[PDB]
């Protein structure tokens, strides 16, 4: 699929991910979710090749939430993040390698903090304090290095993320049907239902 | 690179250029390309660096196995044989182009070996990149019953003939001894035709040159006590 | 097929100073691993108090050379021996590059010499003709090499003074004659131990108001 | 390379230039093609220089085998050997060998082994890059039932025209003699066959 | 396409009197895209020190195994990990994929702890150890790294000398590269200490 | 845009203190075949000047011809062809030069490797290479082919460099080109053991030498080499 | 490569780096990346080096000779269809160019023309070009009005290429600042962005990502 | 370029095209007007290669422009068609062809009749009650299959075309930024400014 | 194709096969490659059989324009006319071609052109897809100022051996002798030449 977004302000984070699923010359579909919960407080938005993403999002969830039940306690983003990035450096010399590029965001409830990891398809992992993939990147890292400060508020994190996708929707080709917006914060996940 | 292998009276002497290059750049200057297989068994290695060093330490490594096992010192034929069958399996693949020399009891050797795990067997030769400079120079000046002195001679000026002439190979001469009924002895760097010049001008900057942004301690102690 | 571009190897360098100007090149050509000369001249005085080298594919170098040397010629004949400055023989050449477009010299052209208010003047030029004014350019194959040292001992670059801790950068302070030979040779000595296209010998043209002068130092042979 | 083997009154000769060449540069001046896979049976080798030095190890291997079960094997046996290996593996394969041996009951035998591993029985054998430029002479002067000294011309002769024509043959000419007298080892250098 | 440059960055090392040094720049990139300046490529297991160029996936997998490796080494041997014998480690492990290898320019740094001799090394992506006297150079800008290094580099520097020696090398180098830059760290390496020091460069 | 058929191998050439000296095998080969073994690859202009070519042969004849042709064209007109106003190296060298890259120019090269020896007016030595690229360069010792890799390494030992030329005598020249030649065709698959010599001298001129043969060879110890390794009969 | 060029109250903005690289391989950080064509028109280059110098040297020279047999300047649009009907003569033998010639007439008023290798001829108000265009793009949309001040439009321009200098490899070395206005263009100056990064991140509190 | 359509209906002939002009990744503009007036009943909509559309529109323009000053009189669109047909038939075994397709929309005053035209890019010319080119038509044709009318007015037209635009923003992936529509009927021709 | 020229005391004698193939088919088992360009100057046609004809014809039309303005040219003359024309259109022909002539001062010449477009003067010469399997039989038995009846039996047992090996080469066995005498055509059918 096309573009995902990621920014880590003070106490959240924020993962919008486009609507459109484009086969060819059609747009047979404006409103699909492009994200699996990993767990309560993780959640990974994705983006590649038909089948491979969500094959692979969905086997990612089913293995978190097998460990949440047997040790009856939730991973930290930074050791789901590392599993992830494993499953994608081993899959990356496999006969048929998962096409697949993610975001992970997370609130670690030991820490405190929100985290975002961006990691792509040959398993390439780094933390960040906003990330993207695909050709949304070269659009959004521009706005982003201006207007971002670390001590943002959620508020002004939704509002920053507004201006990302407006960029977006003037400049880039595809009409990628508007993003879904989740954030990610101490109380869990939840979806802002107007954007 | 350019190696050679040079038979004599009682034995057998191989010598070897230090340069290494990936493309035009040379990566190590100093570059050791000749090996020990066993004590009395050396050889030296042309081609793709990691697989000379690698095929030669193996059979090195199974040729002590087998010394062990028999209570004998080992053979050059032995060495020879799991080479050749070791790289003829990889079909190539394995570049590692080896002068193979030695003494055992059954007497002084002299081999080489290709890539593809063909033998050939002589008084004289060499492989590499300089190979052609060195085989005009051991053609012209080559004879039967050379001695020590002169084989040394013939196969350092071999090298020599390289290093000068082709680009590939460079810098040093290594050379290795190995006579009957005698420790072989190696020298590393016999000869040192290349050494840089004083530099015109000292680049030692004053300190505080540089713009620094943090500095931390970094703990490379075990955990402590108390 | 035929291939009807070859590479000769080699390396030059042009340092511009205050009142003079120096093109420097090694005297070495080669065809892939073996030597054709170890003293084949690369840097050629053009007249006009210019000097000049295209460092790549020899034939190219030479044909175009050989070219400029004629414009040069037919300037003086065309418009009453007036001296041809730096600035213009610097356009002229890129008219000579750019119209051989389609089917370029393969060669990396620096000159060198003095501009009309006597100063120290380097020109560089890419294979198809594009062009720039500069104080310092290494050129050819080891270029990757003796660049980041020049823009580091020439410009100052990454370069602060004591005690200020990156606040206050090295002042540019101009380089003489003597300091920037210092320099070529070291460059070119550097490049000679980790490059294989490069040794033999290195032959340094000097431009100043005076003339042109030439040096000769040995290299490594190996 | 240009290599051959015939039979005679006797028994069979071998024979063989001594060139190997990278491209055009001749890697090995005086190489011994004329490798044995038995006391008295004997090959000659073309192509590949690393496939046919691994296939003649591999025969030498079975037949020193086959030696402590069976006793001496035959000529033919030897040459079924090699074929097995060359046509099992023809896809991998750069080897043209020529098998020759002498039995007291059978006596001279030359069996000529091709790239596709096809086996051909015949009273002399000619083979390499070499071989293309002396089918003529070859043809015209083969006579069956010679004597050694005949022999020894009639290959010295072809082989001589082989190394003058072919690039890829030359340096000295290599011969094996095989009767029930032993193994002789014959060799001839440039100043004496070139004059031919 | 070339897997060796495509995130990019650069490692250098070098020998003083009685010290070593390695450094490296801090850009991760997707070929143009610059998406990282906080991506280090210098590890340390124990007192052994190893930096790694090349594909970013293949540098985290290596220092994921290195410590795995020597983590149970230590714990068999009852001791740590010396620089010799963990260039041999690194070369074994890199050879033992030499037909589907690790895209990767390591470099290895340290003192040894009995003899107090400094050591470096470098190694190709099969394995190839190159055990220089005076430096290493690894990454998108080693020609550029070799030109600074070959001409900067004396022997003998003062820990406090080379410093500044191995940091112009670096910040010049990565000046005339793309893909290498985005920031810089130092480590000054003696017997008993260690020092870090992150460097102010260009930010394109 | 064409492939060299019948193809001629190295040529290789040394300055000596009075002189040069080149030398040319003559063989005309086709493919692995060794095919014209009657092939004259020295081709004198004058009596200054030997211009020496390997690669193709049809080629070679065409230069031949353009060579021939140039001699004729300088005596039009010119009372002083046989002295002041006679043909240089260096005027025959920059002919061929200039040639061979005009016809790299047009895709269309002549598929040769030369090297032009001769003596000039002043007694100066001349030697200089040009080949089918239109590539130039000089040298104490120049060669073509696999003289490059095996006859300039032997040559480079009598005269390393330019102060060596003084130093070398016409007798220690020719017994290294000589030998050169030997090695030549213990090494090169494409040579023959018949060659040709020229020599130009300052003080004794043109000495052309034809039919000459590879002699004193080393092929005794063939006979003690046996099997690749372990056999021993 | 990034260069841009916007339409304001006060005349024209332009802005362009200064990085030219052969691969991976940085060749030039003091490339002139604005060509001055006449003391009322600029031209932008991007691609091909040689290509872009060449034939806006060359476009200059038939400007020229445009107001010496009309004895009136050449109008923006002339200009730039002169340069677009050259390279379309070209098209397909493989010149590499993007550019924006820019400039003011009494007639057109301020004017920006995107003409391109393709053939492509583009009136319009806003134009990013080159590799880091998209980087560029992200901080002019967003900040731009009709209504900014000279001082304030400048610095929009300059802190766009700042962005795509510090995002694009390609892109880098310093910034060069023209602003056109009714009477001719007026240079604002080289700013190294080794000095100008630290100095934006100070002031302006961006690039919190960033150390320093 | 991408989408152009035409619609002739009872009294005139309405052609659309839209506004985007899309250089790889980056939208350099959204008012990009896609047609050029032949002659005063006479419209020239265009889309293809870049470079080559304008070039070829603005030569057909001139030349057309030509006869009218020559002859003090208008050619009528089938006779406008004719020329750019043999043109575009001339150019497809030139060395370079012209990459253009076009849409000629004319409104005769002598049968007093409008006229639709499509030709592309190889010489192919059709009448038609409605054309488009591209992906366009893949869309398109089968709403216009179904509800257009022989004797439709033109505000129905327009309404008809919405219909069409409103599918194309639906379906179609890439971002064309809207339509420029135009009218050509006895009175000459007229944008709609609002669309 | 096999084909050769031979020169002797008389003058020269000029032989070939007659086989065309397109493949492994023969499209002509009785074809003439000895073609005239002159009363006492024919060649003998290698390789491509339209560029040879070609070449062939517009040799003999400068010949015969040659002769009604500067008399009867020499062998010489006419293999340059041949060369010029291989040499210059070298790119866009397979043409390996024979020529030989008689003169009364010059007496027999024989000169080779392959596809290079170089010129070789020769004793005798051969050339064709047959001539590689007669090369060694050709050194070892040709002889300066042979008879005519030697010199007919050496390119018959020469040509035999040619088509023997050779599967491009067959029929019967075509030869033109050239002396001061006149033109004599031999022919030589398959039931004498392959029990030789
Ligand atoms: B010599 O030139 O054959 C030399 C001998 C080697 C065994 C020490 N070989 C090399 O230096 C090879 C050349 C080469 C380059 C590329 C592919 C294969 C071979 N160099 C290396 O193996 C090499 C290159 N860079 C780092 C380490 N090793
Ligand atoms: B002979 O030319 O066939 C010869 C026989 C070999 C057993 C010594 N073969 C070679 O010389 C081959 C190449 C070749 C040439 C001509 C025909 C077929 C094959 N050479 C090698 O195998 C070789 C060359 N250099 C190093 C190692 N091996
Ligand atoms: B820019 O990146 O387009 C730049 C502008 C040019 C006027 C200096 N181009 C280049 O740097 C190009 C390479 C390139 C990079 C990215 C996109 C397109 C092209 N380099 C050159 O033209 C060049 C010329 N001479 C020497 C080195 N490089
Ligand atoms: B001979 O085999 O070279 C022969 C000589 C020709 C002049 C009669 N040539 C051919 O038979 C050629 C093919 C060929 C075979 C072998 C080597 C080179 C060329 N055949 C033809 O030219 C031909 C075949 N069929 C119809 C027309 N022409
Ligand atoms: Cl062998
Ligand atoms: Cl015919
Ligand atoms: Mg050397
Ligand atoms: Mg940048
Ligand atoms: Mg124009
Ligand atoms: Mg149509
Ligand atoms: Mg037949």
């Amino acid at each position: 699929m096309d573009i995902i977004l990621g920014i880590r302000v003070q106490d959240s984070v924020i993962l919008a991910s486009s609507k459109a699923v484009t086969r060819g010359i059609s747009v047979l579909k404006d409103s699909d979710d492009k994200t699996r919960q990993l767990s309560p407080h993780t959640l990974m938005s994705f983006a590649g090749e038909a089948g491979d993403t969500v094959q692979f999002a969905e086997y990612i969830q089913a293995n978190i939430q097998l460990y949440s039940i047997r040790e009856d306690y939730e991973l930290s983003p930074q050791a789901v993040s590392s599993f992830v990035r494993q499953e994608l450096a081993k899959s990356i010399r496999s006969r048929r390698p998962y096409q697949v590029n993610v975001l992970i965001g997370g609130y670690d409830k030991k820490k405190n903090k929100p985290e975002l990891y961006q990691i792509d398809y040959l398993g390439t992992k780094v933390e960040l304090p906003y990330g993207a993939h695909g050709y949304s990147g070269f659009y959004t890292f521009s706005l982003l290095d201006h207007h971002y400060r670390p001590d943002m508020t959620t508020e002004e994190g939704l509002d920053l993320l507004k201006l990302c996708v407006q960029e977006l929707e003037k400049r880039m080709p595809m009409d990628f049907k508007g993003v879904i917006v989740k954030i990610v914060d101490k109380d869990g996940i939840r979806q802002v239902d107007d954007f | 690179t350019t190696i050679v292998g040079v038979k004599f009276n009682n034995g057998v002497v191989i010598a070897a250029d230090t340069r290494s290059t990936q493309g035009p750049i040379v990566a190590d200057k100093n570059c050791a390309k000749l090996h020990r297989i066993s004590p009395k068994i050396w050889c030296a290695g042309a081609g793709t660096a990691a697989d000379t060093e690698a095929v030669t330490q193996l059979i090195g490594s199974n040729i002590e196995l087998h010394s062990l096992y028999t209570s004998r010192e080992p053979r050059v034929v032995s060495a020879l044989q799991m080479l050749k069958q070791h790289l003829f399996k990889y079909q190539g693949h394995i570049g590692a182009y080896l002068i193979v020399a030695g003494v055992d009891p059954t007497g002084s050797h002299l081999f080489s070996i290709h890539a593809h795990g063909s033998t050939d067997v002589g008084y004289y030769l060499s492989l590499g990149s300089g190979s052609l400079a060195a085989m005009a120079v051991l053609e012209s000046h080559w004879k039967q019953d050379l001695t020590k002195e002169e084989a040394i001679k013939l196969a350092s000026d071999a090298i020599q003939a390289g290093i000068w002439n082709d680009l590939g190979s460079g810098s040093n001469v290594d050379v290795c001894v190995m006579e009957i009924g005698k420790d072989a002895e190696y020298l590393r760097n016999y000869l040192t035709p290349n050494v840089r010049e004083e530099k015109q001008k000292s680049y030692k900057f004053p300190r505080g040159t540089t713009a620094v942004l943090k500095e931390s301690i970094v703990n490379i102690c075990d955990i402590q006590e108390e | 097929q035929f291939n009807p571009y070859g590479d000769n190897g080699g390396t030059i360098l042009g340092i511009a100073g205050e009142d003079f100007a120096v093109l420097a090149g090694d005297t070495r050509n080669i065809t892939d691993y073996s030597i054709n000369s170890r003293y084949e001249p690369k840097v050629f005085d053009c007249g006009d108090n210019i000097v000049m080298s295209a460092n790549g594919f020899a034939a190219d170098g030479d044909a175009l050379v050989k070219r400029f040397k004629n414009s040069v010629k037919w300037y003086h004949f065309d418009h009453n021996d007036k001296k041809l400055s730096i600035n213009s023989a610097a356009r002229n050449i890129q008219h000579l590059l750019y119209g051989k477009r389609f089917f370029p010299y393969y060669v990396h052209t620096i000159i060198a010499g003095l501009d009309e208010d006597g100063k120290g003047a380097v020109y560089s030029f890419d294979p198809v003709g594009s062009y720039e004014r500069e104080q310092c350019r290494a050129g050819g194959a080891a270029a990757s090499l003796i660049m980041p040292f020049l823009d580091n001992q020439v410009n100052f670059k990454n370069q602060y003074e004591p005690g200020t801790n990156g606040k206050v950068k090295k002042p540019l302070k101009y380089l003489s004659v003597e300091e920037v030979i210092k320099l070529v040779r070291d460059s070119f000595t550097s490049a000679t131990e980790r490059h294989i296209q490069v040794g033999d010998g290195l032959e340094i043209l000097i431009v100043t108001k005076d003339g042109v002068r030439k040096e000769f130092y040995e290299l490594k042979r190996d | 390379t240009s290599i051959m083997a015939v039979t005679f009154k006797d028994g069979v000769i071998l024979g063989a230039d001594s060139r190997t060449t990278t491209g055009a540069y001749i890697a090995n001046r005086v190489t011994d093609k004329l490798t044995r896979v038995h006391d008295k049976i004997w090959c000659c080798r073309s192509g590949s220089a690393a496939d046919t030095q691994a296939i003649a190890d591999i025969v030498q291997y079975h037949l020193e085998l086959y030696t402590s079960q069976y006793g001496t094997p035959s000529t033919e046996t030897a040459a079924s050997v090699f074929k097995e290996l060359c046509y099992e593996n023809k896809d991998n394969l750069t080897a043209g060998i020529i098998v020759a041996g002498y039995d007291d009951k059978n006596k001279g035998e030359v069996y000529t082994i091709p790239l596709g591993g096809s086996v051909h029985k015949l009273p002399y054998a000619i083979a390499g890059s070499g071989s293309t430029f002396i089918y003529g002479y070859c043809d015209k002067n083969f006579r069956e039932n010679m004597s050694k000294e005949e022999t020894v011309d009639f290959i010295k002769h072809s082989l001589s025209q082989a190394i003058k024509w072919d690039g890829s043959s030359g340096g000295v000419i290599r011969m094996v003699v095989l009767t029930a007298a032993g193994v002789e080892r014959l060799i001839f250098y440039p100043d004496e066959y070139e004059q031919l | 396409s070339d897997p060796s440059s495509i995130n990019g960055g650069i490692v250098v090392a070098m020998t003083g009197k009685d010290c070593v040094a390695i450094a490296c720049d801090l850009r991760l990139g997707s070929q143009s895209l610059g998406v990282s300046n906080k991506f280090e490529k210098i590890f340390h297991y124990g007192h052994v020190f190893l930096g790694i160029t090349g594909l970013a996936t293949d540098v985290t997998t290596l220092n994921e195994m290195f410590r795995y490796k020597t983590n149970l080494y230590k714990l068999k041997e009852e001791r740590a990990i010396e620089p010799e014998t963990f260039t041999q480690l690194v070369s074994s492990s890199l050879y033992e994929r030499r037909f589907g290898p690790y895209f990767v320019g390591p470099v290895v740094a340290g003192i040894n702890s009995k003899s107090g001799k400094p050591f470096i090394a470098g190694f190709d992506l099969i394995g190839c150890i190159d055990e220089a006297k005076d430096f290493i150079v690894s990454g998108t800008a080693s020609d550029q790294l070799f030109g600074m290094c070959e001409s900067l580099y004396e022997p003998n520097l003062e820990p406090e000398d080379l410093f500044e020696t191995i940091s112009q090398a670096l910040l010049n180098a990565a000046d005339r590269d793309a893909l290498s830059g985005w920031g810089a760290v130092v480590y000054i390496i003696k017997k008993d200490e260690v020092v870090k020091r992150y460097l102010k460069m260009r930010q394109d | 845009t064409q492939q060299p058929i019948v193809t001629g191998t190295s040529v290789i050439s040394m300055k000596y203190d009075n002189g040069v000296i080149i030398a040319a095998d003559n063989l005309g080969s086709y493919g692995s075949l060794l095919r014209f073994n009657g092939v004259e690859r020295l081709i004198p202009v004058g009596d200054n000047t030997v211009v020496g070519i390997s690669g193709d042969i049809s080629d070679m004849q065409h230069i031949e011809r353009l060579l021939k042709d140039l001699v004729t064209e300088n005596a039009y007109d010119n009372p002083l062809a046989d002295a002041e106003e006679a043909l240089e190296p260096s005027y025959i060298f920059e002919y061929l030069a200039t040639v061979m890259y005009q016809r790299r120019s047009k895709m269309n090269p002549l598929w040769n490797a030369i090297i032009v020896a001769g003596v000039q007016s002043n007694g100066d030595q001349f030697l200089r290479y040009v080949n089918l690229l239109g590539v130039t360069y000089s040298s104490p010792t120049l060669a073509t082919g696999f003289g490059a890799h095996m006859a300039n390494p032997l040559l480079r030992k009598v005269v390393d460099r330019e102060s060596d030329i003084p130093k070398t005598t016409v007798q220690v020249a020719e017994e290294a080109i000589v030998n050169a030649m030997r090695v030549l065709y213990y090494r090169d698959a494409r040579s023959s053991r018949n060659f040709s010599l020229a020599i130009i001298d300052k003080n004794t001129g043109l000495t052309f030498k034809k039919n000459l043969q590879v002699e004193n060879m080393k092929w005794d110890f063939a006979k003690d080499i046996k099997g690749y390794g372990t056999q021993k009969i | 490569t990034t260069t841009l060029a916007f339409r304001f109250q006060g005349g024209i903005i332009v802005a362009v780096d200064s990085r030219a690289t052969a691969g991976n391989w940085v060749a030039s950080q003091t490339v002139k990346k604005v060509i001055e064509i006449n003391p009322f028109l600029l031209g932008t280059i991007a691609g091909g080096a040689a290509d872009c110098q060449f034939w806006e040297t060359w476009l200059g020279s038939q400007c020229r000779l445009h107001e010496l047999r009309e004895k009136e300047r050449i109008s923006v649009a002339a200009a730039s269809k002169i340069l677009s009907n050259l390279v379309y003569q070209y098209k397909g033998a493989g010149l590499s160019m993007g550019t924006m010639i820019c400039g003011y007439t009494r007639k057109e008023g301020p004017t920006i023309y995107y003409v391109d290798s393709d053939g492509t001829r583009l009136k319009g108000d806003i134009f990013c070009v080159g590799s880091g265009q998209t980087f560029a793009y992200g901080v002019l949309d967003s900040n731009y009005k009709w209504d900014l001040s000279v001082e304030d439009a400048l610095y929009l321009g300059k802190r766009s290429i700042l962005a795509a200098a510090h995002r694009d490899a390609y892109s880098g070395g310093s910034v060069n600042l023209y602003h056109v206005t009714e009477d001719g263009w007026i240079y604002h100056g080289n700013h190294d962005v080794g000095e100008l990064f630290w100095k934006v991140k100070e002031e302006e509190g961006s690039f919190n990502n960033v150390i320093g």
